[PDB]
């Protein structure tokens, strides 16, 4: 079962140093024509490879990018690490840990990526979300299905995680991306169900929040 | 120590200067130009296909033409020309295959392997290597340039049919060349072998004759030229050379960060390519300056080594492929060159030509674009067929499907041996028997150990079987 | 080290019909016998996946009505035919030598019928209001297409200021897109008027789909 | 006069049939079978375009197999082969042609001239004709048979290139055929050659090797036609004969009332044809029978021409082709059959067995289907230059060539004409242009003339540029 | 001008012989490749070669027919000519004097034919023809127009020539070609007008014959 | 000596349409190069005419309208566009051997419109019968195609004996045919049946055309 895991600090100061972790399972390090390494995804833009290091130790960096970088690994506990030197807001983006494979052609390729880990670059401070209810209008003449949602504010930086019933109600779900106003993030989500379901049966919106360390439930009641 | 030899050849080189002005040179210029020129440009192909660019035609180009050069002036026997072999690419095939696998910058790994063949030749020079070469046979050399010949000409047929594969007799609809590639090279061997018959045979008069005789392949070349040129309307594979030069390197890396431990054991890789080409440039050099051929001045196997291997290094330093001694190519650039048996020619300016010559080919495109590859594989035949000439081995194989009613110049051989001698030689192919399925596998690189393992093993364990009259006479 | 353009940048295609994507290559990046370019697909949110190697070569797993082409410096994928969960960004990426360079990839769309925005609007939580501030929310859910006017209305006088605007990606099931217009006023101004008011305009019909409170008022 | 003959080879004649249980028989039955076959064909064909079928390909079969037969038998040389010939079809187009414009029938004005021929030939063999034979030298028979093979391997080449236009190298839409077509005959010839050689030369252990390079041209065309076979994609022009034999006649006419005075002058016609055959045949059993060869026995002269030009007549009345004995066919009969200078094996089965063979090659149509005609092009090539051999002329032609370092046999021929052999020879080279450029013409039938006007005439004004010693060496 | 005439003697007895003799010009007989000859069409049928000489006194005949025909030339008279011994019934034909052509690619064809001749074989005694008049049935349904007609039998040899009131009746009429029976001829003709012209005017057959040198007029009435 | 055989015997073409004509040999005619096959042209009244020599080649002066073709045994002659005047009887021969012989003609004719015959018949003139004779005519007039049966009806019993018909040649103004039958009996024999009737059966209808009449009766 081919796993790759990366965790990164969230968030970090410009000019200070950010290191990247990457922990695998289901393959050695020590294998012939394996390496692993990191690709960036800046947000809304394409991917830049970083770097990869094989058990050779031998490490190709990205050019440019070279001097501020530097890879490392420890085979015996499965992991491979990467420092970027002096980082500055231009270096806020996903990280992805992919493991690459030597081709029977020779050449390589990316095989299995991790889920990525997102990195903000910004001197602003870290902020928790405040979580909001909400629930229709008072007195609507309710139809055939009810719209309920969930409202994200004041919080940073990126991410944030949010689901109904924690998965258990996937169906009829609209979560709607981030945007910024102000070094805060805005965020909400829409769901619907039947009126026959609600207020009938509870439903929960789950909010957590990394960098604030903040896990928020907040059930949806009438108001 | 290997003063010996730049005592014996440095004299002799500035009268080596003065030889050279014969025609017979000339046309040796001209057939060893593109006999040389053929396996730089195929195996710069290769070379290029194999490592995906990273060590291609151009490059080798260079190597092949400055070590050349310079060889060709400093040498202790500027007969030697070096080029690219088949070993060297089934090596850099295998580095290359390695060295991205574990992710080593391939050029880099290949300087270090540079480094170390610096030093293991320096060591080897100055502590009497030549000394072990002195051990080496004739039953080795024969069995050595035997299998070669025969590989050679099997190769030549091979590009041919895989013509023929390419564009199969059929109807519709690719069509019409298979047949005049054929055509073309029968044509040029054809031509070839009756100019040399022409040259020694009684027709004609005098220098007329011996120069007609000595331009026999390039005259060949230039006739089936022609034709091919005047058949306008079929298309035939030829010669393609690049449009111009394309692509020091950093010890530590370019694109790493070079691991250290690897730029330590680079020295084994090192070690198999030393070995290889130190088995192929003395065993050459061996068979060009043997007692048989009038040459016997002016040749040493210490300045040789030294001078290939280090160049080796050095190009391996600046992204050039290292070169050892071609043996096909070298022993036809004797016989070029020679006169009949006569005395050779020595010269420092037929090889200095054939390298610059190569060197310029870039320039040359226009003219070699209309030089089809058929008629090239033409005297890829003859060379092979001709490089047969000298090896007692081959006269033996024939031997034995002579009648015994023939007899050789040495009554001795055939009369100890009515079927012994037939036994000997019996040896000698199942010898080659070995090494032609050892060098069958990509298990080839072993072989210039087998060579050995073979030979002189073989060379203790026949003492077993004649004695020192009976074998003694056999080399 | 090599360069990698693929076009277009943005593809929009019919269900069922060919999506077809290029990539360019800076020089070759092929030998006599292989073609050394990779094709990824990431849907948003996901890390990419390995559809394609060796320029034509499916990846296990990978569907059939993926498949890749090409040769030299030009390149090839073809989705045929083309489903709703096939919406994502597509990248090539090159194995000729170190670096590794991706090309910027390209957002494959489906094109729908026109579908009516379902508008909902939410006047702030008490809980958010407790604290001072006031949003007013308004979802304009599964309409196509993508491009569509959000209006606040005031007391009959449109708002523009503190508004911000959000779009769900092209849903893989049914192609719809979803927004979130967020209208965050102080507590004492919300107070100060009345009637509030969320209009989408949308190519669907003339009439503005439009749904409104009044403070304090039910 | 003639009995002089009938009594000289009777007695040999019941030797001759034990004489011939050899393979080399054997092997120069299937060789001559071809010889006489695709010229028989290829005659045949053209004999029946010219007349539009009224003298057509299985009339030829006939004739040649029946008088092959009648003549392998009866013959006072068995070694002659008789077949039509290029004049021969000179002749019958000609005389067509005047029939018809002139509204004479044919066939039967051709019988008149045939009742001419019997005639002619009763008085010029009852009456000493081969006389005047024994003033035919050898300064004749070598402009003859150099001229004839020669132009025999002209138009062997003349039949390839044809191939070559009817399919010329191109792209699209025919294709692939001519080259296939040249390497095909190109192989055989090189095959025939090399077995030749193998025959001669060392390699390989008494009857294995001398019954192998006695069969060379069957094995050759046996090869080649392998080749063809398993080249299934490409077409090939290959040997046709007739799926069955189709078409007394009356000296009258039969659709006319043929005119008496023309049945008359037929006598002028009739003795031109007598005159073609007269100095073809005889010159032929001059060339074969010569001391040279060892074959000094069992021969004459008288017998063959009464044989041949009487089957002539015979045939003529038929409606059969008239024919003479053939040089080429008849010298690579002889050579077949040539043990080397050694004795000759002398058949009257060889020739019956290719006769016989001829005849029933209706019934062997199946296998002569898969016969490539390039393949007999080959073969046919080889004829030509083997058919070179024996010709002092040829032998001088070259020794102009050949730088005069190096002599003859003769020391008299060479030391007392150092350049005066040379103009010899050349005045031998100036009547050879005369010859071909007469041959050249449709007045080429005037030939039998000019060769006797040239030679015997020459051979009197010759003693006017050298002596009775000089000359007298040259022949 | 190439000319060609061929006399006969027009009709003959049967077991009699024919002798037909053929004058042309513009061209001479001396000329090789030129040929001068005969073929025969019989009455509503095709061609049969008889005999040609060329020159040569060479002279080709008709098998079957060979024995029978004997061909030669007066070239000096431009003159050649062909006998038929023992001559029958079966002769009766038109005799075409041809001259064939020597081809550029060999072979003849025929260049230039005379208008012909023709002759006739039987041992029939002239007879007059019984001229017939021939009105409608008697009682017919009269329609919008009326066939009269004229029958003319018992007559030999051709020809008989027959007219509608002296050719000024000319549209409207069917002559039919005669027909031997018996060594002697039956010939008829239709002719139609509207019934509106008769028997109001009046139509009279002509019929005149040479070989008895009778003339007859034939008015058309009713029965 | 080679046989001819022409087809079809007859060929009826449209004006402006195209009229093909075949020759089969009972042997080859032609060489590698050249076909001997000649091919004339008679019109009524007049000797045979040149049109064609060596299959294909136009005598000069023939119009370009006719084009011959075919090699071995088969030959086949083109006119295209027919005209009117090119109604005519076509011959080939042959010029590979004497003797020379032809085929047996083709005559071509314009075709028109199926149309009936008008048919009259006629008992014996009293003139005739005066000297002991009784001819009975049918005349089957203007119908079109020129194949036609005429059946003689006794008393209700077919009579065939002592019949003769003659055709007329189509007619150059309006392409149809006349054809006359003329049944002859003694005037005894003719005196002793009483009715007489001639049936014109033809293409143009299934019902054959009778004419009829009692003898002496009216
Ligand atoms: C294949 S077997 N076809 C051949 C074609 C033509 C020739 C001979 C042509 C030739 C030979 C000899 C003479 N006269 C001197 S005896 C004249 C000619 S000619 O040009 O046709 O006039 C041959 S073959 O050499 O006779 O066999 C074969
Ligand atoms: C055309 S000039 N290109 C050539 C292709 C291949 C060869 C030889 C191949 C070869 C040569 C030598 C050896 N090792 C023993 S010395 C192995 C091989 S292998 O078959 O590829 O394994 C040549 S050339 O004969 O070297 O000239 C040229």
């Amino acid at each position: 079962e081919v796993k790759l895991q990366e965790s990164g600090p969230g968030k970090l100061q410009p000019s200070q140093t950010l290191s990247l972790t990457c922990s695998f399972s289901g393959f050695s390090l020590t294998t012939s024509g394996i390496g692993v390494g990191w690709i960036r995804q800046p947000s809304g833009k394409g991917l830049e490879w970083l770097a990869h290091i094989w058990w050779s130790a031998s490490k190709y960096y990205n050019t440019a990018l070279k001097s501020r970088l530097t890879i490392s690994k420890d085979t015996s506990n499965n992991q491979v690490f990467l420092k970027i030197a002096s980082v500055d807001t231009a270096d806020t983006a996903t990280y992805y840990c992919a493991r690459a494979y030597y081709g029977n052609y020779g050449g390589y390729y990316f095989d299995y990526w991790g889920q990525g880990t997102t990195l903000t670059v910004s001197s602003a401070k870290t902020t928790a979300p405040s979580v909001y209810p909400l629930a229709p209008v008072c007195g609507d003449t309710t139809g055939s299905s009810v719209t309920l949602g969930c409202l994200v504010k004041g919080y940073f930086p990126e991410p944030v995680t949010l689901t109904w019933n924690s998965g258990s109600l996937s169906s009829g779900v609209h979560t709607f991306p981030a945007v910024l106003q102000s070094d805060l993030y805005t965020l909400s989500s829409s769901v619907t169900v039947t009126s026959s379901t609600w207020p009938s049966q509870s439903i929960t919106c789950n909010v957590a929040h990394p960098a604030s360390s903040t896990k928020v439930d907040k059930k949806i009641e009438p108001r | 120590g290997l003063v010996r030899d730049i005592r014996r050849r440095y004299p002799y080189y500035l009268s080596d200067i003065t030889d050279a002005f014969s025609p017979q040179v000339l046309a040796a210029v001209i057939f060893i130009y593109f006999a040389a020129l053929s396996p730089a440009i195929t195996f710069g192909g290769l070379l290029g296909e194999k490592t995906r660019n990273q060590m291609g035609v151009s490059e080798l180009l260079i190597s092949t033409a400055v070590q050349g050069i310079l060889f060709a002036l400093l040498g202790a026997q500027p007969l030697l020309v070096v080029g690219f072999s088949g070993p060297l690419l089934v090596f850099e095939e295998a580095f290359f295959s390695f060295c991205e696998t574990n992710g080593l910058e391939y050029i880099v790994g290949r300087v270090w392997i540079g480094f170390w063949l610096i030093l293991l030749v320096v060591l080897v020079v100055a502590f009497e290597g030549s000394f072990l070469v002195r051990f080496i046979s004739r039953y080795t050399q024969e069995i050595f340039s035997f299998l070669i010949s025969l590989i050679f000409i099997y190769e030549t047929f091979s590009k041919l049919i895989k013509i023929f594969q390419d564009h199969p007799l059929q109807k519709t609809y690719l069509p019409n060349t298979a047949l005049l590639s054929l055509v073309l090279m029968a044509g040029t061997f054809f031509f070839a072998m009756m100019l040399r018959k022409f040259k020694n045979s009684s027709y004609f008069p005098g220098k007329l004759r011996r120069v007609i005789g000595d331009f026999g392949v390039p005259i060949s070349i230039l006739i089936m030229v022609l034709v091919d040129f005047f058949i306008q309307d079929t298309y035939t594979q030829k010669l393609s050379v690049p449009d111009g030069f394309k692509v020091v390197i950093h010890p530590l890396g370019l694109r790493s960060e070079f691991p250290i431990w690897m730029m330590f054991a680079s020295a084994l890789p090192a070690l198999l390519v030393f070995i290889l080409i130190f088995l192929e440039s003395q065993i050459t050099t061996l068979i060009v300056s043997k007692p048989e051929r009038k040459m016997v001045k002016g040749s040493g196997f210490h300045l040789d080594l030294l001078l290939v291997v280090g160049m080796g290094g050095v190009a391996a330093l600046f992204g050039m492929p290292w070169l050892s001694a071609t043996t096909v190519r070298s022993v036809t650039h004797a016989n070029a060159l020679t006169v009949m048996i006569q005395e050779v020619k020595e010269q420092r300016i037929s090889g200095l030509l054939v390298a610059v010559l190569v060197g310029l080919s870039i320039l040359m495109e226009p003219i070699l674009s209309r030089i089809p590859l058929a008629v090239l594989f033409g005297i890829f035949l003859y060379m092979g067929v001709t490089s047969l000439s000298g090896i007692q081995l081959f006269d033996r194989i024939l031997l034995l499907f002579k009648p015994p009613k023939y007899h050789p110049d040495v009554p001795y051989v055939k009369r100890v041996k009515t079927w012994r001698m037939h036994l000997f030689t019996g040896i000698q192919i199942i010898c080659l028997a070995v090494l032609w399925v050892v060098k069958s596998t990509p298990a080839s690189l072993a072989l210039p150990f087998v060579l050995i393992l073979t030979v002189p093993l073989r060379r203790v364990l026949l003492p077993l079987i004649f004695r020192n009259v009976e074998l003694q006479c056999l080399d | 080290d090599i360069v990698m353009t693929q076009s277009p940048a943005s593809l929009a295609v019919s269900l069922g019909q060919r999506a077809t994507i290029s990539c360019r290559a800076s020089q070759s990046v092929s030998t006599s016998s292989y073609s050394y370019m990779n094709w990824y697909q990431q849907k948003p949110g996901q890390p990419p996946k390995l559809l394609i190697k060796y320029a034509s070569n499916l990846e296990s797993g990978v569907p059939a009505r993926f498949s890749g082409s090409g040769s030299g410096t030009d390149f090839t994928l073809n989705i045929h035919p083309l489903e709703e969960e096939d919406t994502a960004t597509y990248y090539c990426q090159h194995s000729w030598e170190i670096p590794w360079t991706f090309g910027g990839g390209t957002k494959v769309e489906i094109k729908r019928a026109d579908a009516a925005p379902t508008v909902s609007i939410f006047p702030p939580s008490s809980e958010q209001l407790t604290s001072g501030g006031a949003s007013v929310v308004c979802f304009l859910n599964n309409f196509y297409p993508k491009d569509i006017n959000v209006k606040w209305k005031i007391d009959g006088s449109e708002r523009q200021n503190g508004v911000l605007n959000s779009w769900t990606d092209q849903d893989s099931k049914d192609s719809t897109y979803s927004m979130s217009s967020t209208l965050t006023l102080t507590k004492d101004e919300y107070e100060r008027h009345n009637s509030y008011t969320c209009e989408a305009t949308h190519k669907t019909s003339t009439s503005p789909i439009v749904k409104s409170f009044n403070r304090n008022e039910c």
